[PDB]
């Protein structure tokens, strides 16, 4: 048909335009920096109390409290300084895969296989944690929800679309439907202006909040994409796949920059995170241990082998003082 | 150096821990089951999203997920500790049967369900009996190999039925057992049953075969099976 | 000559027992996956075995040497030895009943075995062992017959070990274990007859071999001592004149159980092997 | 669809910059914040709140 011929012409145009801008490879320009060395991290605190496998964990703005969700159907709010439990909120559905902590520190969020996103209010007057709002517009299972401010939220589900919700009115304002498969990761820019999404189609896309249109797409993977994160400067992002590889992308170049992989790794990637200076990349794997990579040299730095099952979650504080790791052993570990 | 605030925090943590201990006690002593089937299988009327029921002072939980689509490979990783998986298969529609067999293959061969047993329920036997008693059945057309089949000697037909209906009834069970026999041994097996729409003995059957699954796992753990 | 061999072998047995039994307790303590209600009985058995290997044996050579002291300074050592030895048999019975409960009552195993009930059972077992062992101090002694030569037969009479410590503390556990391990074998044979329809016989023989050794080792280790005691008590004509080392061999066989318990019960399980492999590879 | 071909149109006119400048900016950002990264350069135990 004429339409498919035009599509092929446009794809070839995009390919040659991308190829034109390639100036130099990263290995040739990174061969003069001083190597990081060997990083040794030891466990400081182990938090117990969960019953089943643990599926999410988010820190706070003050690097003081954290929230954990497990298959038992309960949210736990800890205090990492003294290993206390501030709150334990029961749930209505035993299946949960999302958590979020509001930057202001007054709200928490949850979601799972019940196709509904629940918002809980913490700083109440009666002393009991009460559910504020429930959002039930999606048709697929939710994968991750992240706050923007005290009155806006963004959600991704298995219905191949992402949505933006306003809490007070209860009705979504803008939906993004450019994908062809299950969207299962998203991260926010530090300036809260753009955000990226990773799908089941071995692809990632960058969206604009008010514009509502996909502005730039990236591909190159061969299998599913499981996690994604934003560089602190807001100009790059790293993605993890089931091909046992991590890939770093820049937005201004519309091209791959670095690939981290090794022949001795076969399992899949389930969580990715950055450090404060952007010099360290932390990646959780499926073979019961995590790994540390140098973002500018593509070399190993150390292994945080301290678990007995899958390491599902990964988080880094705002000040970068500690690293939190969850797992399916119903245990959380804090490293420094 | 402990102030009043620290004491209040300790008291709150102790109360939370006591409630958690009670929840763990009430949780660890229950069994979980996941139900699977297709549309028109009749999976909602065998005993809707969740169900609790007890038999002989033993608890049982029934789970159903139906808000998703044909692909299910993503959320099946959570159910890696279920005691058994219940599968409901219709037998009235011959055309929409081969497809069902395909849905049985992946479940038997998924890498996250390598040590999970499956209980089969062949539903709607009255409809099959009425259809095969009448002359509009064309089983050979939808399945070419039916002509050479003969009733096994190990079969135990229920007295008071046509031989044709028992032959056709065991034919369907043959292909479902063939997939189980072809791959997988020593970690999981299949337990066939012939369930009608009005039957009330399903709970007893689930009790009996779940007991067998648990006993087999416990015998295997001490390495004497 | 003979006494030197006896004491040397007892010391070797104590050393091997302590070395073998410290590892099980360390592995249970340092592993999160092994903190299950079943493993508490195993760690109690290991603790009893290491306590025996550290205290009971040296007290045994102290008693059997034949030195002079006060009457009440010797009965204490004898009763301590008895308590420490009885705790092991009680722990064996506890692990046997725990093993039976899971196999022969499959669906209700989780609701009946919890941490609280296991801890209570362990405490009751140890308290009962202490109560049984210290009975002679209540007045079942041989002071009226008789500063005092320390021999085991001089302080505690033979009318106590045969009638109380054998007919009410050793035999019923052996009968219970025999019944349990016959019923488990029958269940496993039925489950293999159903399974088959190697060969069925080659897998039945393996199960029989695995289940026979648990009872055989116990029967070989505990029976001879009380057989000699009964021979001494009932028929004096044979009891009065027997070779001295016959009793020493029975003592050695009775104390040799502490080194064979961990091998049979602990090192054979898959979880312990996996934990040991992981620890060895990491370190 | 007729909208899919339209979508690809605005995905090609966006200006693109040579990778060298992006790499230089990334290096500058990485090296300008190296002294305030506790994980890369460990802090003394006096100021560490996890002891
Ligand atoms: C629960 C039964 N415990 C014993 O028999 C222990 O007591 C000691 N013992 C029992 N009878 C005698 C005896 N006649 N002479 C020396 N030691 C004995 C053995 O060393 C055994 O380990």
């Amino acid at each position: 048909d004429q339409l498919r011929q035009e599509a092929e012409q446009l794809k070839n145009q995009i390919r040659d335009a991308r190829k034109a801008c390639a100036d130099a490879t990263l290995s040739q320009i990174t061969n003069n920096i001083d190597p990081v060395g060997r990083i040794q991290m030891r466990t400081r605190r182990t938090l117990r109390g969960h019953l089943a496998k643990i599926y999410a964990m988010h820190w706070g703005t003050d690097s003081r409290l954290l929230v954990s969700a497990s298959q038992d159907g309960k949210l736990i709010i800890w205090d990492s300084y003294t290993t206390n439990k501030v709150h334990a909120i029961p749930l209505r559905s035993s299946w949960v895969m999302t958590c979020a902590y509001a930057p202001s520190g007054n709200y928490v969020a949850c979601g799972g296989l019940d196709n509904i996103c629940s918002i809980y209010n913490l700083k109440t007057r009666e002393g009991n944690v009460r559910v504020s709002r429930e959002l039930a517009g999606h048709t697929g299972y939710l994968s991750c929800c992240r706050f923007l401010d005290d009155n806006q939220i963004v959600t991704s589900s298995g219905d191949t679309t992402c949505a933006l919700w306003d809490i007070e009115t209860g009705q979504q304002t803008t939906t993004f439907t450019g994908h062809t498969g299950d969207v299962m990761s998203l991260s926010l820019a530090p300036d809260t202006r753009l955000f990226v999404s990773g799908a089941c189609d071995a692809s990632a896309k960058l969206w604009d909040v008010r514009e509502g249109m996909c502005r730039q797409t990236f591909t190159g993977h061969e299998s599913d994409i499981n996690a994604i994160c934003f560089f602190p400067n807001g100009n790059a992002f790293a993605t993890g796949s089931d091909d046992a590889t991590c890939r770093l992308f820049d937005l201004r170049a519309d091209q791959e920059l670095m690939t981290y992989s090794h022949d001795n790794i076969i399992c899949g990637i389930t969580s990715v995170s950055f450090s404060k200076s952007g010099r360290l990349l932390l990646a959780g794997y499926d073979d019961f241990n995590c790994n540390v990579w140098d973002a500018l040299k593509a070399d190993r730095a150390g292994v945080l082998a301290g678990h007995d099952n899958r390491v599902s979650c990964l988080g880094v504080t705002d000040d970068g003082m500690a690293v939190a790791t969850g797992s399916w052993d119903s245990f959380l570990k804090i490293w420094n | 150096t402990v102030s009043a605030e620290d004491k209040a925090a300790a008291e709150r943590s102790k109360m939370i821990e006591k409630q958690l201990q009670k929840d763990k006690q009430v949780y660890r002593a229950t069994h979980r089951l996941l139900l699977l089937g297709a549309d028109n299988s009749g999976k909602s009327t065998i005993v809707i999203f969740e169900t609790k029921f007890q038999v002989d002072k033993v608890n049982f939980h029934m789970f159903d997920v139906g808000g998703q689509r044909d692909e299910r490979r993503k959320w099946i990783q959570c159910f890696n500790d279920v005691t058994a998986i219940i599968f409901v298969v219709d037998s009235s529609d011959y055309n929409r049967l081969q497809e069902a067999l395909n849905d049985f293959k992946s479940i038997w061969n998924n890498r996250w369900l390598r040590t999970i047993s499956v209980i089969l329920f062949l539903n709607k036997q009255d409809l099959l009996a009425e259809k095969v008693l009448a002359g509009k059945s064309k089983i050979e057309d939808y399945f070419p190999e039916f002509a050479r089949y003969t009733t096994p000697e190990d079969a135990t037909p229920e007295p008071g039925e046509d031989p044709r209906v028992t032959r056709a009834k065991y034919f369907i069970r043959d292909e479902f057992l063939r997939i189980s026999t072809a791959s997988g041994d020593g970690r999981h097996y299949c337990y066939p049953h012939f369930t009608c729409a009005v039957d009330t003995e399903n709970a007893r059957r689930i009790f009996n075969d779940c007991r067998d699954i648990i006993q087999r796992m416990h015998l295997r753990q001490y390495e004497l099976l | 000559t003979q006494d030197a061999l006896y004491v040397a072998l007892e010391l070797v047995i104590a050393a091997l027992s302590v070395a073998g039994n410290v590892l099980v307790c360390a592995a249970v303590g340092t592993a999160n996956t092994l903190q299950t209600p079943t493993n508490y009985f195993l760690v109690s058995l290991a603790a009893a075995d290491v306590a025996v290997g550290l205290f009971a044996i040296p007290f045994a050579i102290t008693i059997s040497l034949g030195f002079c002291t006060d009457f009440y300074g010797c009965l204490f050592l004898a009763c301590f030895v008895l308590v420490l030895t009885q705790s092991s048999i009680f722990s064996l019975l506890a692990v046997a009943v725990d093993r039976y409960l899971a196999i022969c009552v499959p669906l209700r195993y989780k609701s009946l075995v919890t941490g609280t009930r296991a801890r209570g059972v362990i405490a009751v077992l140890w308290v009962l062992a202490f109560g049984i062992g210290l009975t002679p101090f209540l007045g079942w002694n041989s002071k009226d017959s008789a500063l005092v030569k320390c021999l085991f037969e001089n302080v505690v009479p033979m009318s106590y070990m045969v009638y109380f410590n054998f007919f009410g503390c050793v035999l019923p556990p052996l009968l219970i274990m025999l019944v349990i391990y016959i019923k488990i074998f029958l269940v496993a044979c039925r489950q293999l007859q159903r399974t088959e329809l190697r060969t069925t016989l080659q897998r039945e023989i393996h199960a029989a071999k695995s289940l026979a050794m648990i009872v055989g080792i116990f029967a070989l280790c505990w029976l001879p001592v009380h057989a000699v005691n009964c021979v001494t008590l009932f028929q004096p004509a044979q009891g009065k004149n027997k070779p001295k080392w016959a009793m020493n061999m029975a003592i050695l066989l009775s104390h040799a159980n502490s080194v064979v318990n961990p091998i049979v019960y602990a090192y054979r399980n898959r979880d312990f092997r996996y934990t040991f492999h992981k620890i060895i590879s990491r370190y | 669809a007729r909208k899919l071909v339209e979508q690809l149109k605005m995905e090609a006119n966006i200006d693109r910059i040579k990778v060298s400048k992006a790499a230089a900016d990334l290096m500058a950002y990485c090296e300008a914040h190296a002294k305030e990264d506790p994980l890369l350069t460990p802090v003394p135990a006096s100021e560490n709140p996890f002891r």
